[PDB]
RNA sequence: GUUAAUCUAGCUGUAACCAGUACCGAGAACGAACACACGUAGUCAAGGAGAGGAUCCUAAGGUUAGCGAGUGAACUAUAGC
RNA sequence: UGAGUAACGCUUGGGAGUGAGAAUCUCCCAAACCGAUUGACUAAGGUUUCCUGGACCAGGGUCGUCCUUCCAGGGUUAGUCUGGACCUAAGCUGAGGCUGAAAAGCGUAGGCGAUGGACAACAGGUUAAUAUUCCUGUACUUACAGUUAGACUGAUGGAGUG
RNA sequence: GGGUAGGUGGUAAGAACCUCAGAUCCGGAGAUUUCCGAAUGGAGCAAUCCGGUAGUUGGAAACAGCUAUCAUUAAUUGAUGAAUAAAUAGUCAAUUAAAGCAAUACGUGGUGAAGUGAAACAUCUCAGUAGCCACAGGAAAAGAAAACGAAUGUGAUUCCGUGUGUAGUGGCGAGCGAAAGCGGAACAGGCCAAACUUAUCAUUAGAUAGGGGUUGUAGGGCUUGCAAUGUGGACUUGAAAACGAUAGAAGAAGCUGUUGGAAAGCAGCGCGCAAAAGGGUGAUAGCCCCGUAUUUGAAAUUGUUUUCAUACCUAGCGAGAUCCCUGAGUAGCUCGGAAAACGUUAUUUUGAGUGAAUCUGCCCAGACCAUUGGGUAAGCCUAAAUACUAAUUAGUGACCGAUA
């Protein structure tokens, strides 16, 4: 799926609301990196992480 | 008639008596294939005897199996094997004869 | 416990027969007929006179012991102090 | 060797013809989970005579009692022939 | 492997399992609602004249096309002139 | 009602017999068509429709003693035939995995999948029904054990052939 | 265990048997329970085919009988382990768990139209409906105020009636429709993080396991005291009691005559009733039979409540003092959407970005500011009123009576 796995937070849905109120459904889908991360025992690894988790695991330093 | 078994010897015996009553079960059987069986009540009677010393067997922990623990026919056998002999003898010695 | 029991005196009350005291042979509880010996003989042509079953509502005990020999009702109640179930006349007091 | 694979002989007039000639070829029908080896395996714990051939046939079941406003199926059946020795003959 | 296996060859002996095996296979058993002139892979494929499996009559073999009998008008179809 | 009207959807004659009933059933003699086929063996397909005995309500575009209809009994026999226990093609399925709101989609190792490849049995006889299966005659193949003689054997991989 | 004297399931006779040493039958508890099937040793075209391993019996052996076992995934534990030294991935083994079905009924969530009306139609509507999908539960969901709101006010959630077709929303068209307040059904609120402290971690703990604390008339921690040994549980074990549920037993009372094939009809003379519900009995029976009211009945399984002891949790009131803690990619803010009656508006929610404060705090009282007042988010859980009836038992009907 197209969802980060640190949360479970996936895309999102809503309506393209157009000049003169169309309604046509489309989907918004989180911003996913691939940017690396370390766990305490070793085992550096990658993984599809969203920027926002991103910001949030950079603040709290682990990388 | 089920506690007349219990008393019994429940653990060894009880497998020669269920060989033997599937001895005369598969007999009265045979004899139903032809005539000559006036008394059909004693299928039912013998499968529900079977039934009942099974039950008796299977309360305990054990099963009916693995407890176990001609006069002519080899004659025929025998005809049998030196008639195959001759055959092949009399084969061999015309096939080798041919060369 | 059952009113009629096999092998006991019976008369009928009511139908084309009356006072047709008799043994009674067989019971069918399921569908309650009996068959009263020597009483409604349906003549079948076979390809003989056989009786057929009567109803239990029109069968009645018969007392024997009585002078005046009867027709009663039954009580199921007298149990005897050192004995099963029995059979009882309701205006009477005579076992079965 | 429980001998629930011997259910039954069946006597018709080909099974005779084939009597009366000398391997007397006895016939039966077995169960039809089980198979020639085992057949034979029965057929000498039973009787003590070691056969000489086992042959075997299954009879597909069919429409039975045709138009009857009550139509069923008929019985599914493995028939198992038991040739003997030509100089030996036993009863069933 | 070597204080031997394995293979080849012969001799003696034992064993060889499961499912299909009938019938029709088509102008009456299949697909066409049918005892429907339709369609359905492969194989065998005789004689005479014949290049030939073309054609006509036949051989081996098979069938009596599951309503008939009369008349022989108009008229219809198929032939013949 | 149309109406006892169209239609009855490729062909005969006779003798004898059965039977209550005969053009339609059985036997016999002809006859006419088929005869690169209506002849014989089979694949697929059908699933007892096969054989014997009985019946003629219903079905048979008429009749019926007769039927592929109905009732009763019976009949298919494989170490060598067709397939599996051997092999893969197109393709399918698919541990992990990749991808996708969910269901799911794609795909790797593996596993299936004949319409093909490898693989030992032939002639005759026999019943009403089966026959390279049953029987007679003759053979062949593969395992397994023992024995004898000889020889050092060589794969899950490589190569050739296939 | 009950219950007796007939029984061998229906189309069903017969034959041959069983049965009054207690059958058949009914209730409770059990065992057996082929193959397919989530199907799970491997395949497969479902009910078929082919296996491996470990025992055991026979054989001289393949092999054949008799048993047991072998799917995958996730978690835990152990062993092993590459690119590469270690270490990781991976490999093997052992234990636990679902993995499916249906009650075409309810619940939540994800996704989600058109046909229709507007007398056409795109904004709306139908409708967050139908369908598809995931997750279950016996109900689910919600839930213990950063609340309503205008007050000297109430004080979890849920459901019903009203307020009301109101305020409002709407190509201000079609339409849509509350929240308060009130009257009722029900009623229970508890528990973590945080400071502080104990122990253990190459104690670089920034981690684990304990005690302490769970908040608004702000509370808790820190120092120093006082008073308590209790009431209560959404709560553990047993023991006892009670009422049941799953089979049963007792259970009243009538004769004659006539019509009639048959009386139970009708007539004459009686009787019972805590029993005049029903069904059967040759025509409409309170007294012919089964039952009914009423009284009683449990070896075994099982439900509910009460009592006892019994764990586990639960406990009030003072003085000091600028000491500390009170849930951060969070609240807000920008751009796009949505839920709320609102068609984007205070309030709530989020895809992208941005991004604080700490009790003199922060949020709120339909833009926004000040005053006043209310409440303390960014952690968790919670029974009752509630929705439903495929299923079991009893029963009912101005419900149908064989085109219904
Ligand atoms: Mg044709
Ligand atoms: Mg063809
Ligand atoms: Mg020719
Ligand atoms: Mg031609
Ligand atoms: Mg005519
Ligand atoms: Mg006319
Ligand atoms: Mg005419
Ligand atoms: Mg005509």
């Amino acid at each position: 799926a197209k969802k980060d796995q640190l949360t479970l937070r996936g895309p999102l849905y809503g309506n393209n609301r157009s000049h003169s109120k169309t309604i046509t459904r489309r989907k918004w889908n989180v911003n996913l990196q691939p940017c690396k991360v370390k766990t305490a025992d070793g085992k550096t690894t990658r993984i599809l992480v969203s920027t926002r988790t991103l910001r949030t695991l950079k603040k709290h330093n682990r990388l | 008639t089920v506690a007349k078994e219990l008393r019994q010897k429940s653990s060894e015996e009880l497998v020669k008596l269920v060989i033997k009553l599937k001895g005369e079960l598969l007999e009265y059987r045979f004899k139903l294939a032809h005539g000559e069986l006036d008394k059909p009540h004693l299928i039912n009677q013998t499968r529900r005897l079977l039934a009942t010393i099974l039950t008796i067997l299977t309360e305990r922990k054990l099963n009916w199996q693995e407890e176990q623990a001609n006069e002519a026919a080899v004659n025929a056998w025998k005809q049998h094997l030196e008639a195959n002999k001759a055959k092949l003898l009399k084969s061999r010695a015309k096939r080798e004869d041919a060369s | 416990m059952q009113r009629i029991k096999k092998g006991d005196k019976v008369v009928v009350i009511t139908g084309k027969n009356k006072g047709g005291s008799g043994i009674v042979l067989k019971i069918m509880p399921a569908r309650q007929q009996a068959i009263v010996e020597g009483l409604n003989k349906v003549t079948r042509h076979k390809k003989v006179q056989q009786e057929a079953p009567i109803f239990l509502s029109k069968l009645a005990l018969f007392d024997q012991k009585a002078k005046q020999q009867t027709i009663g009702k039954i009580k199921y109640v007298m149990d005897p102090k050192t004995n099963k179930k029995t059979r009882v006349f309701k205006k009477s007091n005579n076992t079965l | 060797d429980v001998t629930n694979v011997l259910l039954k002989p069946v006597l018709t007039e080909k099974v005779y013809f084939n009597q009366m000639g000398e391997t007397k070829k006895y016939v039966f029908v077995v169960n039809p989970k089980a198979s020639k080896t085992r057949v034979k395996l029965a057929f000498e714990l039973v009787y003590g005579i070691k056969p000489l051939k086992v042959n075997t046939l299954i009879r597909k079941p069919t429409t039975i009692r045709g138009g009857s406003r009550f139509p069923g199926l008929s019985k599914l059946e493995k028939l198992a022939v038991i040739t003997l020795p030509k100089g030996i003959a036993i009863s069933v």
